[PDB]
């Protein structure tokens, strides 16, 4: 039953259970995620292990075991044995050192207390960036995938509150997937920008004019490199695909489709043409001297037409030689019998 | 289990306000830390400090509540070595197999 209000209840849900205190617990949880990267750091250098798998497998022992790793990314590492050897000389550490694994687990646990008391701090943000084109839901998604990245790059230390520090990050990551998924054609963000002060100068001339803009107004409006032919040119692509399936003329039954050709599919008189030119060629392709008709055959013929790189081995006057002869020749010895002359084209 | 304690002593409490007062960790004087019962581990006298920080100078200031959050749990502290299955729990300080 229609999903949104689940996701916006089940965030509530957890977050009406779970609301953080606008600093000390915010900034508990954020010693709490600092001191863990550091401990981490400091792990791979007592373990010689990439920071990577310190990372995950400590993110395992808290979030999910064997099943999470498998489905998600294949078993490159050892779903059993690899992940709990690793744990097992992260406990076999000394006191001094299993001091940080406890720590970096820690840690992590507090990330996750930090994460959730924010999803509706997002959702607030996303609730305006809206019909731009993407599911409100889609919107809140690509919002708390800037909110962690926002969690990795805050410094408590620098007093400055967290949640705010959040809204930049939230809003930059739901931008890029804006204008990254917003469309079915891939347009870059340069030419983003671009488009948005075009739509815009287009109601600037809308105000005063009257007479919709010729690709002249809009040019001069808008500023320096822009032509006529610009704009003009700017448009067909701020444009969207129209369905390839949509109601035609007296709309009933006949559907768009049905009313756009073909062309790499040579309709029955070119495949007939192949046919003969194929054949006809090749029959005026034996009364000639291989020792060069066969170069020049495959080469527009075979793999492509440069004539220096041309033969094997003989020099270039001889190509050309045999080439302009024999071509000549073949050319002749056709105007008898008239095969090719009517274009098989 | 209490959180984020305020000011009116500090009996066995966490490791925070260790430094607010060098006296137990450079030397030793909590143990005379006690205001005057000393002529006729944790603790402090009656109300000489804020929240929790780091205390150079105020560099991690954070004035608030003490939360008092109750986990149904069971809370063990010295446990020892019964080895049939693999090790299970702690010792009093030595391996924590967990």
């Amino acid at each position: 039953k229609i999903s949104t209000s689940d996701p916006v209840r089940q965030y509530l849900h957890e977050i009406g259970q779970v609301p953080l205190l606008t600093l000390e617990e915010e900034v508990e949880l954020a010693r709490k995620v600092e001191e863990g990267m550091e401990a981490i750091k400091k792990l791979s250098e007592i373990t010689g292990l990439d920071p990577d798998l310190i990372r995950e497998v400590v993110r395992a022992k808290i979030l999910g075991s064997a099943r999470v790793r498998h489905i998600p990314g294949l078993k490159e590492t050892l779903d059993p044995k690899t992940v709990e050897e690793i744990d097992q000389k992260l406990k076999s550490l000394p006191k001094e050192h299993k001091r940080y694994l406890h720590i970096a687990r820690e840690g992590e646990a507090a990330r996750q207390h930090l994460i959730e008391a924010n999803l509706r701090l997002v959702v607030s943000i996303a609730k305006k960036y809206t019909g731009r084109g993407l599911s409100f839901l889609d919107l809140i998604q690509e919002g708390n995938q800037g909110l962690i990245r926002a969690v990795e790059k805050f410094e408590y230390k620098r007093r400055f509150k967290f949640s705010t520090y959040a809204t930049w990050w939230i809003r930059q990551a739901i931008n890029r997937a804006i204008a990254d998924q917003a469309r079915t054609i891939r347009i870059p963000v340069h030419m983003v920008e671009t488009i948005n002060k075009l739509s815009r100068t287009a109601r600037q001339l809308q105000q005063e004019l009257g007479r919709e803009p010729t690709y002249e107004e809009i040019a001069e409006a808008m500023g320096p490199g822009w032509d006529a032919k610009r704009v003009e040119e700017t448009l067909k692509i701020a444009q969207e695909p129209v369905s390839l399936e949509t109601p035609i003329g007296d709309e009933k039954d006949s559907f768009y489709g049905d009313f756009i050709p073909d062309e790499h599919l040579p309709s029955p008189v070119d495949a007939a043409t192949q046919s003969l030119l194929s054949e006809e060629l090749e029959k005026a392709l034996s009364k000639l001297s291989e020792r060069e008709a066969m170069v020049l055959k495959l080469r527009k013929g075979l793999i492509d037409g440069e004539e220096v790189g041309a033969f094997f081995g003989v020099t270039r006057e001889r190509i050309r030689q045999i080439e302009n002869k024999a071509l000549r020749k073949l050319k002749y010895h056709e105007s008898r019998t008239r095969k090719l002359r009517d274009f098989l084209d | 289990r209490v959180e984020y304690v305020k000011k009116e002593r500090a009996g066995l409490r966490l490791p925070l306000a260790a430094w607010v007062e060098k006296e137990a960790y450079k030397p030793g004087e909590i143990l005379a830390e006690l205001p005057e019962p000393y002529l006729f581990g944790d603790k402090i006298v009656a109300a000489i400090d804020p929240e929790e920080e780091v205390i150079a100078e105020a560099e991690g200031v954070v004035h608030l509540h003490e939360p008092a959050s109750i986990l149904v749990v069971k809370a063990r502290v010295y446990p020892f070595e019964d080895d049939v299955e693999v090790s299970t729990g702690d010792r009093v300080a030595p391996g924590d197999v967990l």
